[PDB]
Formats: structure tokens, sequence, C-alpha cells
RNA sequence: GAGAACAGAAAUCUCCAGUAGAACAAAAGGGUAAAAGCCCCCUUGAUUUUGAUUUUCAGUGUGAAUACAAACCAUGAAAGU
């Protein structure tokens, strides 16, 4: 971190420093998954029209 | 009733920072002319009351001088309190209250021929029964009976003079105590005034209440259709209720019976031109 | 009923009894005060008022129960309990009356 | 427990984006300012670019030609102190800052044991904090060595309930008053029972004052103030131990009692009614108090805080000869004396018509502010350290709070669910804490309004909390017999 | 007992209605059901909202809302049928007393069991549980 | 000391998963293999892409609890700590969503008959002699007092007891099978 | 394995050791060692409370189950579990 006092109370500047480990990949050969295996890795487990909670639950009925 | 380690539980127990969460959250309370609620979220109202009250009411005189010292045969009580200042203070204090007392005497003589028939030694007549129906016992025994009996009421009213027929005095009933129920107005006869005039009426009406405009006849009537959209809406928000209720309050003589009928366009109520 | 008109019409005997010391006569009603005190006098006058709509309370409200009474002995008990809620206000009335 | 109702799924989405960086850009349009001193002054007109405040401090500071760093305050309708810039000339309101900083307490060290009954009062040493004495149900008094948490001498000696006590201001004696009717002077570091008892009340002891440092003569001991149930005010020696006179003026018991700082008197007492006594005129009346209509509880003075500490700072240290603390004592008061220039303490009176008058007794005998909104009634009143702000305490569950100048409004420190039964300030005027009858204490900031942090821990009801000088640490008394000393 | 066999029809002869004759808390949302569709009456006048409620040590005795009834001995069924006889176990709003807990979180439910028979009067009165 | 880093294409944030995604342009000999000066042209870039981030960082809301000793799954009020929003970016979910349901005979026995189910109370029944509780099964079980009790009232009886509670218990075993395969 | 009278192939007691042929709830590629083994100490469990699946004839602001999460609860000085 550093005070930086352009950004104020809030902003501090950021100097980094290398911890490292420096390191550099050479990419070789790819196996690729099916698409109906991308799917089933892509899924929300799935857990209202005119009806709002306010703040305070207080569930609304709109009327149009 | 076995015994347990519940039971001897706690219960309903709040979070801290979600009251002033909550005190918060009593001023943005924005209401809508077009919402209802449904469910209330039960919340400890109580504390979360408290408006910020600036005139702290009265001290309990009976605290420091009871009765007995203050008046009778004991009557430990010598001098006022709080034994007001100065002389000319109390020549002066006194010579309005010389003034405000007569001009009652003056501004209430208006209202009375009161006491001229006193001397008169005549009396007026009694009241007609017929002013007294109905403030019946049965008839608001039917009254809170359907209240309490359907889910969204409406009111009617008279187009000719609503103001005369707002009876306000059971809107107080259903905010304080049936807030999940509902209170529509509806305006109808629209027939029998000017067309601007009902206009004008929805316009200082919908600020608060939805109020259709409407003139029930089973043969030519107006606003229906409207009210058919309106309802099956209520029908439709209350979804797991199964079915739903509506009654329909009013003054009498204002067309509850043939609202009714209009709406199912065919004669099911019996109308009638006499009030009851 | 009968025992619930009894407390109210002696109460209205009082509270229209007494002249009601404001808005008599700046004379008088000032000369009051400095004999019974303005302050004990009204508030007292105003308890009785507080007692008298207690007590059509309480009445109608056991009168309303009362129809869905089933035997002897559930009627019988909320006769006494019904009375024993207007004797506790007037054993609470105790001071005031003795200062009218 | 019940929740607070979860963001919406229309709301999930709005927090995705990305926003709102305060660049406080170049910041260049350039609008003029004014600065005012809160107690009287107004004083220039110029216009620098949008800047932080430590900037405005050094500017202020040349200005004067200080070197004495000040907090600023601004947009006053509704009193909201490029900060404030961002809300739309500008007059900027400025105030010194006494700059020290006390930190929050938040935890505690341990529950203390000790005697087997209710705690009724507790006091800390103004020169330290780790002395600190208690006023228990037990017949005995107890002083506590605060970093170790240990017993200092069980103090024995009266045989009821020692229900109010007082720490001499330079830190030499201890008052202790009892049920039954006595009072015994005490030594801190002997423990030991300073002679007969001060006998001559004949109800139970209510407060105990001393006179302060700065009007005592140097190469003597300050007196003590004594108010009792009977209605008795007895102005004690400690050399010889025997009074110097008693006052018959109120009728019924006298609630409390402060030494003033023009050398006066005052009785908050049970006649619904305040006297203004005189020592140099031998203990004598010379103005009576007639507005509230029932009666006083906790009166309380605007320069207390500094009679209570008897010239020493919030680092407490000792000051050599009686003439420095002569000095040092008058010094600490007349920074606080002399706001306007004026020698004008402020009195506020407490009862329980929900009302406080505000009040300057020298100057005149009407009352400024009626104080008014409280529910029930008040019990615990006193100003902030600086002689500044005024809090109300009460019964209504709730700490409203008031101005020190006109008696204005302020807010209300919502929270509290039982009774408050009494406050006490922090140093730097800052923080607040607060015992109820219900367990928990709360810490609030005057500045932002609001609860810092809840803390429980006590097991019952809490009678008696007080703030240590220095701003380090927090005693606790109350009916589960545990002593509790809380901090940062 | 408990249910006054309530006979429908002009010829008062049909009658499968029940009127619940005993003291009751009912709910907030109620609105009383369809006629033809109800079998079971718990009329108006019998239904408690706020019991008289004490405490056993302190010695107060506060008047305070109902919120729920867990455990009704006698059936099962009236804890359904939320049925106020003597020794219901009821669920209290307690905002007024102000119980805290360890954590500062400050409670406003209880289970207080009643103690009267509120056939016998008009009032329900109910210990807290500690 | 200057604060504020503009870059050709914006940047996009992804604050659930704390993420940064420069798209401009990578210029090849500046990332050479064998370039020194390289480290530098690696830093100068992250160190500017790090600024950037915790300045949407700092443009969060944050919690400020009231609490305080013996916080047990909560901040301090001391704490004060960053409101995130989801993770946006939907990586690969390790397992399939285990949706494994059944009528299992019963619910469909349930189905038809409407049996609600019940209240789920408690383990305790009523004894009448002794007057105590002493719970239906698990200690002291009002199943297993039949083969404890010291008579008869008319090859022992005992056992038989024992034996069809086995049957019992494995009719449980055998309907759990059942419901097992379909 | 080397030891200690009664006491022997087997009773208990000492020292050396078994990467454990510790028993491992499992069955296993593998590993737990101041243990997931052995012993001792302290204690409920089928708690409450609302948004997802259901079923209701007083459709019953849920009435309950069930799903989830949160408060709690147990122990530990604590981290924690
Ligand atoms: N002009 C006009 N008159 C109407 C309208 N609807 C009803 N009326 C008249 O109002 C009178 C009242 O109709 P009702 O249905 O009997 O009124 P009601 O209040 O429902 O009758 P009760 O409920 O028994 O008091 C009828 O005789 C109609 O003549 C309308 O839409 N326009
Ligand atoms: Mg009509």
């Amino acid at each position: 971190s550093y005070k930086s006092d352009q950004g104020g109370k809030r902003l501090p500047r950021i100097e980094l420093v290398e911890i490292g480990p420096r390191l550099d990949f050479k990419i070789g050969r790819i196996h690729t998954p099916s698409p109906d295996m991308v799917t089933e890795a892509h899924k929300k487990p799935k857990q209202k029209k005119n009806v709002e909670l306010d703040i305070m639950g207080d569930k609304l009925g709109r009327i149009h | 009733v076995q015994p347990d380690r519940r039971w001897f539980g706690n219960t309903r127990v709040i979070s801290q920072d979600a009251l002033q969460h909550f005190r918060s959250a009593l001023g943005e309370t924005q209401k809508d002319t077009y919402q209802v609620l449904l469910r209330r979220n039960k919340l400890p109202m109580s504390l979360l009351e408290e408006k910020d009250a600036d005139e702290s009411p009265k001290a309990r005189i009976l605290d420091t001088e009871s009765y007995a010292d203050a008046f009778g045969p004991k009557a430990q009580r010598k001098r006022p309190r709080l034994a007001a200042s100065n002389l000319e203070d109390l020549v002066k204090a006194t010579n309005e209250d010389i003034t405000k007392y007569e001009e009652k005497q003056v501004l209430d003589a208006t209202l009375g021929g009161n006491q001229e028939d006193k001397e008169n030694g005549w009396t007026s007549a009694a009241k007609e029964a017929i002013f007294s129906k109905g403030q019946s016992k049965r008839i608001w025994n039917e009254l809170y009976k359907v209240i309490d009996s359907s889910d969204v009421v409406i009111h009617v009213l008279d187009a000719r003079d609503p103001l005369g027929t707002r009876c306000k005095s059971v809107e107080e009933y259903m905010k304080k105590e049936t807030p999940h129920k509902h209170l529509i107005y509806v305006l109808n006869k629209c027939d029998l005034v000017p067309t601007w005039v009902a206009a004008a009426w929805v316009k200082h009406l919908s600020k608060e209440r939805p109020t259709l405009a409407f003139h029930a006849s089973i043969t030519n009537s107006f606003g229906k259709g409207s009210l058919i959209q309106l309802l099956r809406q209520f029908s439709q928000l209350h979804t797991d209720r199964k079915q739903i209720s509506v009654g329909f309050i009013g003054y009498p003589n204002t067309g509850k019976s043939s609202i009714i009928n209009t709406l199912r366009k065919k004669k099911v109520c019996q109308v009638a031109p006499i009030p009851g | 009923k009968y025992t619930g008109e009894g407390f109210v019409e002696k109460f209205e005997d009082i509270l229209k009894g007494f002249p009601n010391i404001n808005d008599v006569h700046p004379f008088h009603r000032d000369l009051m005060d400095t004999l019974y005190e303005k302050n004990h006098y009204k508030i007292s006058l105003a308890a009785i008022s507080r007692a008298k709509s207690l007590v059509e309370q309480v009445a109608r409200d056991y009168v309303r129960l009362l129809k869905f009474g089933q035997s002897l002995f559930q009627c019988k008990q909320l006769k006494r309990a019904a009375l024993g809620r207007m004797a506790t206000i007037v054993k609470k009335l105790r001071d005031p009356l003795a200062y009218l | 427990s019940t929740l607070i109702p979860p963001p919406s799924k229309k709301q999930k989405k709005e927090a995705q984006l990305p926003r709102e960086v305060a660049i406080i850009p170049k910041d260049l349009p350039n609008v003029s300012i004014k600065f005012q001193a809160l107690d009287t002054g107004d004083n220039a007109l110029r216009v620098p670019g949008a800047i932080s405040e430590k900037q405005l401090e050094e500017l202020l500071n040349q200005l004067n030609g200080t070197s004495v760093p000040y907090t600023f305050s601004c947009t006053i309708k509704a009193s909201d102190p490029y900060s404030s810039l961002i809300k739309p000339q500008i007059t900027l309101l400025y105030t010194p800052r006494a700059v020290f900083k006390v930190k929050p307490v938040t935890r505690s060290s341990s529950a203390i044991a000790g005697h087997g009954s209710t705690i009724l009062c507790s006091a800390f040493a103004p020169h330290t904090s780790s002395r600190m004495v208690t006023g228990a149900g037990d017949n005995t008094a107890r002083i506590w060595d605060c970093d170790t948490q240990t017993p200092m001498h069980t103090l024995k000696g009266h045989y009821n309930w020692v229900l109010c006590v007082s720490w001499s201001p330079d830190g030499e004696v201890i008052a202790t008053g009892s049920m039954d009717n006595t009072i015994r002077l005490w030594d801190p570091k002997s423990g030991q029972c300073l002679g007969d008892a001060l006998r001559g009340h004949s109800k139970w002891i209510t407060s105990l004052s001393w006179e302060p440092i700065h009007l005592v003569k140097p190469g003597s001991k300050p007196r003590l103030a004594s108010s009792s149930k009977d209605g008795t005010i007895k102005i004690w020696d400690t050399v010889s131990r025997v009074c110097q006179y008693t006052m018959s003026g109120h009728t019924n018991s006298v609630s409390c009692v402060k030494w003033g700082g023009q050398g006066l008197l005052y009785s908050g007492s049970h006649d619904r009614t305040v006297r203004v006594w005189d020592i140099n005129s031998q203990g004598r009346c010379i103005n009576i108090l007639k507005s509230h209509a029932h009666w006083v509880n906790h009166l309380s003075l605007s320069t207390d805080y500094a009679l209570r500490i008897g010239a020493f700072d919030h680092t407490g240290k000792k000051p050599s000869t009686p003439e420095e603390a002569q000095k040092k004592a008058l010094e600490n008061y007349e920074k606080i004396c002399k706001k306007n220039g004026n020698s004008e303490e402020m009195m506020v009176t407490a009862s329980d018509d929900y009302t406080m008058f505000l009040w300057n007794p020298l100057k005149s005998t009407k009352p400024i502010a009626r104080m008014t909104g409280h529910q029930k009634l008040v019990n615990h009143v006193a100003f902030s350290p600086d002689g500044r702000y005024i809090v109300s305490a009460s019964f209504d569950n709730s700490i409203k709070l008031w101005d020190g100048r006109d008696g204005k409004f302020i807010s209300t420190f919502r929270g509290h669910v039982a009774s408050v039964y009494q406050v006490a300030w922090s140093s730097d005027c800052r923080l607040l804490v607060s015992c109820s009858k219900d367990t928990t204490l709360k810490v609030w900031d005057v500045r932002t309004r609001k609860l810092s942090v809840d803390l429980p821990g006590h097991k019952d009801e809490v009678y008696t909390v007080d703030w240590s000088v220095d701003g380090k640490r927090v005693c606790s008394g109350g009916k589960d017999k545990m002593v509790r000393l809380w901090t940062h | 007992e408990m249910f006054k066999v309530i006979k429908t029809g002009k010829s008062r002869s049909k009658s499968w209605k029940r009127m619940i004759t005993k003291h009751t808390f009912v709910g907030e949302g109620f609105t009383r059901r369809p006629v033809k569709m109800e079998r079971i009456i718990r009329p108006s006048a019998l239904r408690q909202k706020k019991a008289n409620v004490t405490h056993p040590e302190l010695g107060v005795t506060v008047f305070l809302p109902i919120l729920a009834v867990k455990k009704n001995p006698q059936s099962p069924m009236y804890t359904q049928l939320g049925v106020l006889t003597k020794g219901t176990i009821i669920e209290v709003n307690v905002s007024e007393l102000g119980m805290v807990t360890a954590g500062g979180k400050v409670v406003w439910g209880k289970y207080a069991q009643v103690t009267n028979e509120p056939d016998r009067d008009g009032c329900v009165n109910a210990v807290l549980l500690v | 000391l200057p604060v504020t880093v503009e870059k050709p294409i914006p940047v996009v944030y992804d604050l659930g998963n704390l993420a940064a995604f420069d798209s401009n342009v990578l210029d090849k000999n500046d990332l050479d293999s064998s370039n020194a000066r390289r480290e530098e042209k690696i830093k100068s870039l992250t160190r500017d892409n790090v600024q950037l981030l915790i300045n949407q960082l700092l443009s969060l809301p944050m919690k400020t609890t009231t609490e305080s000793v013996g916080g047990t799954g909560g901040q301090s009020s001391v704490m004060t700590l960053l409101q995130l929003p989801d993770p946006t970016t939907d990586l690969p979910r390790e397992k399939p969503l285990p949706k494994a349901k059944a009528m299992t005979k019963w619910e469909k026995f349930a189905a038809k008959k409407g049996i609600k189910p019940k209240e789920r109370a408690g383990k305790m029944i009523y004894d009448e002699a002794s007057g105590e509780w002493v719970p239906k099964w698990g200690y002291k079980g009002a199943n297993k007092k039949l083969d404890d009790q010291w008579l008869v009232e008319v090859i022992d009886p005992r056992t038989l007891n024992r034996a069809e509670r086995k049957r019992l218990v494995k009719k449980n075993e055998k309907q759990q099978r059942r419901n097992m395969k379909n």
C-alpha cells in the first residue's frame, strides 16, 4: 500500500514486488470434453409476477 | 404435557442491528394506489415504534399532593399552586378572561331558541324512527359478517355526492384490524353527472383508492369489463386460495344489488327504487 | 345488563351534577380552584367518565360472550366474573369518591 | 431468529456493474469559503480548490498563527458537517478538537468476583485508571487493582449498604456514604478507617461531592459536600472531620449535590425545587428555583467533569507543588470556563415531569430552555466533557441528545430496550456509554448518532457504570455481584 | 362436548356442522371461508388475540399479544385448531419485557402456558415458562 | 503517486471471483524471452491492472455490525468487510446435480388416501404404572418392555416377541430394496 | 526376543521391538501415529424459523411435513470440531 494523497482518504497507490515463482509454460496438446458433458458441468441448481417484497418482508400485490 | 428442554426455550429472537435497519425502514414505506399487502412479515412492531415525539405528556399530579392533603378536613394545603406572580399581572390576565367569556355569550347566542322554548314552555317533537334505520343490531351483524367473510371488499359510492357517502368509519377498522383486506372504491350511477364531473372525481379519488367509475344496467352499461379485468387479478394474486369472496359495502340505495346483476348479465339480486 | 346501568346512571347523575368548572364564569372558575384545586377537580371527574366507559365496555362484552354459554355452571361463573370486574373498578375508585 | 429480507434477483444484477470510483477528478470549480468559530466569531472570504481538511486546518492555523487543530462543520438546516461539496456561498463552522483520541471499548477483561451482594456505585481515580473503588450492597466497600483485576484492600467498616462514594479529586481521600447514616473517609494506600465516621445526618446518605481543587488554599485539603435523605446538607471538614454547618433549606429529601464553580452549591431535592447556596455567606440560601411540577433527580453543572478530575489531564501526570495544582486545576477549568470569554457555567435540572430546564443561575432566575420529549421520567443528565452537549437518559428506553447552548433537540439514541439507568462520557467527547435495566451496555458515537457496539456479558441488571479519565477502561456494576472491566 | 351441533336446512335436519364452543386463537389473516365450504365454526366473540400474561419471578403481569399456539393437549387437532383450553402452551410476543440473550439479540418470543379455564372467565391468564 | 490509470480497452471486472481482464494489444518483442527489459514490462502493466481493480473494490458497500465479545459466527464491530457480488463467470461444475427422487410406494399410497404426515413431535410416551414418561425406543423403550418384565400370563413367549419384530424390522429391509430398484 | 518363585504350550510382571501381520463400521488403490486404535472426562438432538417441492375442506398470513439456510446447542483454555 501507499497513502498517495490524491485519492484522498480512500484510495491508495499499489506498487508491486515480485515474489514469484517466475514461470513460463509451453503448450503441448489438449484433450477436450464432449459438448454433452459441458452442458452437465454448466448447470444451475434452480434453487412471482406482480408480487414484490418490500423492506420488512411485506409481500405486495401490484394491480395494473 | 411432557417435560422438555424447549418450553424454557427462546423462540422468536431478534437480531440486533436489523432493528436499526428497520427503525430506518419505517420512513421509506411509500404507498401505492396500485399495490396491496398480502403477507405481513411478523415483526416486534412496538420496538420499531417511538417516533420523535416532542411534547412529553403531563406529570401525574396525584403523586405529590393526593386528595386528602389537597382538600377536606385534613387539607394540608394553604397556598395555591403555583400561586401566580404579581398583582398587575393578575389584573391583566383576567381582563381577557372577562372578554373571552362574553364572546361566547355573543357567539353561542347565534346557536340558541333552545332557551326560549323553555320559557315558552314547549318542547320539540320526537325523532322519527325511520331516521334510525339503520343502525340496527342485525344490520351490522350483516356487516361484520360479510367483512370477515370477504377477502376483497369493494365500496360503492353515489356519483352525485361521493363525499356524502365515503363513510370512513370502516376503512378505519379495515386498516387496523384486517390489514390484508382490500377496500377498493367503485363509482356507480355515472350517467347522472356531466361528463367531466366524474372525471374530476377519480383524480381526487385515485390518490388513495383505485376507484373504478361504472354504470350499472344489464342491457346498456358502462365499465363492466374494466372491473372484470380488475377482479381476476385478485383471483390471480390469491393463487393458493382456491377461490375468493368479494362483498359489496355501501349506503342503501346505491346499486350494490344492481351492480351484481349487471355483472351476471341477468337478474340475480333483487333491486328496487326504494332504499331498503 | 341491569347491573350495568346502575353504575352508569349513578355516574351520569354525578357527571351531570358538578358544574364543570371551566367555561362557567371567570369569577367562579378561579374561585373554586382556590377552594378545590382545578387540577384535582377535573381529574377526579375525568376519572369517572373513564370509569363509566369501562363499565359499559365490560357489560357489552360479557353480554356478548354469554350467548354462547352451554351449561348452568359456565354461565354462572361468567356472571360472578362480570360483576367482579365491575367491582374491581369501583374498589379502584375509592379516593376520588371521598373527595367528591 | 428474525432476518433481514434478502436482496432481489433484480438487485443482484445491479451490483454486477463496475461503478463509481470517487476520482474527485481535477476537481476544478472554485467556490468561496467563509470560516466561523462556533462560540462567537465569524472569520475571511477565500476560494481555493476542492481540498482535504488537513490543508484547511493548516489554512486556518496560519491565519491566527497558532504554532491548534480544529473540527470543521458546515451546511447549517439539517446539520451536515469535497466531502461536503458533493451535497451542493459556503460557510465553514470551526471548533477546537482538544486533540486526543479515545478508542471505542469492545471487549472486556474477566468478570471479577468479590463481595457477595449487589453493586451500588463505582468511581475511578482521576490520576490513574488502575485504581477504582466500588460501592456494594454489602456493608463493605471494595478498591480494585484494575491492572491485575484483583482486590486491593477489601474495605470494612460500614454496617449498612454503602450507597454513594467519591474520590478526593487530588487523589487522597475516599468518601463512603452509607445506608445507615455514616460517612467514613479512607486512604487508598492504607485502606484504613481514617478517624471516626462522619456522623450527624439522621437519614441515609444521598450524594457526595468534593470541594474542587482550584478553590482550596495551597496547604489545605479540600472539604466535602454531603447530601442526605433527611433533607440536611452538611459541609464537612476532612482535617478536623467536623462539619461546618447544616442547612435546613429544602423540605423533603435532597436528591443530589454539586459544588459550584464560583464557590456555590446546588441542591436538587424532592420538594420539586432547587436552591442555590453560598459558602461565603456561611452556608446561606441566595436563590430558590421554581419550575418543575414533579421532583428533581440528578442535577448537573456544565464544568463538572473539569471539577471532578482536579488538575489531571488524560495522561494523569502528577503535579508537584500544591500551588502548581492550584494553577493546573485553574488552568483546566479556565479552558472550559470562558468559552465566550465569560465565566458562565450552565446548569440543567432533571425531574419526573419528563422535562429538563436549562439554567444560568448566576445571571438570572429564568430558565433558558424547557427540554421536552420523553415519555417516561428522566433519570440521569450530564453535560459533555467539553461542556458543549447535554445528554438525557430516561425510563422510556431512549437516550435523547440536546444542545448545550439553547436546549435544542438533536436526536435520540434508540436501541435500548429497558429503562436506561445512567450514562457516562468518554474524555474526548466522542463516545457515550450507558447502562440500562437490561443486561447490555451500549456505546454511542455522538458524532454519527449511532450504536458503536452493543456489549452483553453480565448476568443480570446493571446499576453502575463508569468511564476512566484516561479513556482506557470501563468499570461496571449490577445485581449479579460481578465486576466487569471493559476496554478497547 | 365443545361442539354444539348446528342443525341446518329448513327442516333443520342435515346438521353436519360444528361450532367450537371454547375460546380460540385464530391467526391474523383469517377472513372466514365460504359458508357452503365451512364445517367447523370459530365465532367472532370467542377470538382472543391479547392475553393477560404474568411472570413467575419479578411479580409483574403484562397484557401481551398472542403469537401462536404450539402445544395444546387433549388432541393433536386443537393445536391446528388453536383451541384455548386450560393447559395449552402458547407463543407470546415478549417485546415489552426485554429479555436479552447472551449475544445481545433481544428475545421477543416465549412459550407461556395458560392457567385459567377461559370458558369460565373472559380473560386468558398465562404463566411464562422461564 | 498519481493513482488513476486509463487503458485503450475498458477492462471487464469480475468481482465475484476477484478478476481483471486486460484485452489490449500484447507487443511481441517487448515480451521477448531473451529481453532483459522484460520484468518492468511485466510489472508495470500488472500494477496498473491491480490499481484499477482495488478502485472498483473500494467502490463497494460494506458491513458494520455492532456485536462484540464472543462473536460466534460474525465479524467484530471494528471489522468492516466488503459486500461482494456474485461470480458471474460460469465455471465448470465438478459434480452433476443430485436429483434422486422416487415415489417410494408409500407416498403413492399417501397420495391416494390423503394421509397427511404426522407432527414428528417427540420420542416420549407417557407410561401408566409407573407415572414416568420413559420414551418409546432408544433406552428402556416401550417396545422392549415385554421381553424384560417378569411374568407372562400364558416354548418361550418372549423370544417370539423378538422374532415378530425381526419380521417387521426386516420388512422395512425388504421394502427398502424394491423402492431402491424402481 | 531376553527376563520374574507358585506357574507348566497358555495366568500376570520388565526390557527390546513390529512403518505396524494396530483395526481399521465398511471393501479397496492408499494412508491416518501424541490416531479414525485403547482408555478416561463432559453432554443432547425428534430445538426453533421462513423463500423452494405437498395436501387441506373453515385455504387454515401457514397447519404440518419435506428441502435449504440461519439462530442455538455440546465440548475444548483456545484454534476449532
Ligand atoms: N342512473 C343510474 N341508476 C342506477 C344505476 N344502478 C342502479 N340505479 C338505480 O338505483 C336504484 C337502486 O338499485 P339497487 O340495486 O336496488 O340499489 P342497492 O343499494 O343495491 O339496493 P339495496 O342494496 O337493497 O339498498 C335502482 O332502483 C336503480 O334505479 C345506474 O347505474 N345508473
Ligand atoms: Mg339500495
